[PDB]
């Protein structure tokens, strides 16, 4: 099990980026790596320090609030002017997570990848093929052989305005993290089979943000014995094991792969 | 005036000429009016920030053939 942030002033959609940041295997041995004065450095040090209490009555319990909420409260000032946010308001984390990204580069290049939106209308001829570079990229009205191998999704012409032709990512150059977001979510929530194999380096869903109720955003990590954690910032503190994987497909909004 | 493109999440592009003081609140109704979408249910993001109905292009400091970013609203 693993402690988690507790829900105030509405910050599930800053919650459920940090929970997902402290389970990355990754970017730990990045963090670890640099050398101090780090935003990202306090972020996984104060999560320790609040998980080695968990480990060992309610004294303990503040400490663990003041040590995740110092650093919650710092990133989200961090985050503030640009997001344009005042405390208590509903936000997105399709949003507020590159910007994220953006405060330490070196922590951002992790998550950069490379890719080329492909696309050849059948209607008539409208063609292109333009590359990118992102951390975060957003999938609507997906095919439902929906695969980051065969990454496609529906969307109209922009030559005849006709509807269904297909754009599909084409990925050029995978990022030790990379992430997705979802409109709808995906096809099905089997996640072994959202995995792919690139240029030699198997890439496995480590790590899922849900979108419940089209109100509230909740963490889902993938632990080592199979079994999973539901990090829910309103269910307080702690957390939850899950036998196995539980968001809706629907309600599947972030995907996070990892293993490099 | 000032040009500008609205891109959303399915590759769909819009161009629009509005005045540089004009609040963004009747381009944005436009926007949804030409793509069939509801002001309720969408958002604009320009170079990664937020943008408010109140907001104007001058406030904002946007240049001509700038582009603004649409998002279905999916807050929380
Ligand atoms: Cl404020
Ligand atoms: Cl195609
Ligand atoms: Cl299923
Ligand atoms: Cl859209
Ligand atoms: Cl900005
Ligand atoms: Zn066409």
């Amino acid at each position: 099990l693993c402690v988690q942030w507790k829900n105030a002033y509405a910050l599930c959609w800053l919650d459920c980026i940090l929970s997902a940041l402290v389970h990355s295997e990754e970017l730990k041995n990045t963090v670890t790596g640099l050398c101090e004065e780090s935003i990202f450095w306090r972020l996984l040090t104060k999560y320790n320090q609040a998980n080695t209490l968990l480990y060992t009555t309610s004294e303990i319990f503040a400490e663990i609030e003041t040590c995740l909420n110092e650093v919650r409260d710092e990133i989200f000032i961090s985050l503030q002017p640009q997001l344009r946010c005042t405390l208590g308001d509903m936000e997105s984390p399709v949003f507020a997570f590159p910007l994220l990204l953006k405060l330490e580069t070196h922590i951002e290049k992790l998550f950069l990848y490379s890719f080329s939106w492909d696309f050849e209308c059948s209607q008539c001829g409208h063609q292109y093929q333009n590359r990118h570079m992102k951390s975060l990229v957003t999938f609507t009205n997906v095919i439902p052989e929906w695969h980051p191998l065969n990454a496609a999704h529906f969307g109209p012409c922009n030559n005849c305005n006709s509807k269904s032709q297909i754009r599909k990512m084409v990925l050029e150059k995978v990022s030790p993290i990379f992430m997705l977001h979802f409109v709808e979510g995906l096809p099905q929530n089997d996640l072994q089979h959202y995995a792919f194999h690139f240029e030699g380096c198997l890439y496995q869903i480590t790590s899922v943000i849900q979108y419940r109720a089209n109100n509230h955003f909740i963490t889902w990590i993938l632990d080592a014995d199979g079994s999973w954690l539901e990090c829910d910032d309103l269910k307080g503190p702690c957390s939850e094991r899950h036998k196995k994987f539980e968001v809706p497909a629907s309600e599947i909004h972030i995907v996070i792969w990892e293993r490099k | 005036m000032i040009n500008l493109k609205v891109a959303g999440q399915d590759g769909s592009v819009v161009q629009f000429k509005i005045k540089r003081h004009t609040p963004l609140s009747k381009l944005m109704k436009a926007y949804c009016e030409r793509q069939g979408l509801s002001m309720r249910q969408i958002r604009f993001r320009f170079d990664g920030q937020p943008i408010n109905e109140t907001d104007t292009p001058a406030q904002l400091e946007m240049e001509d053939e700038d582009t603004i970013d649409v998002f279905q609203q999916q807050t929380g």
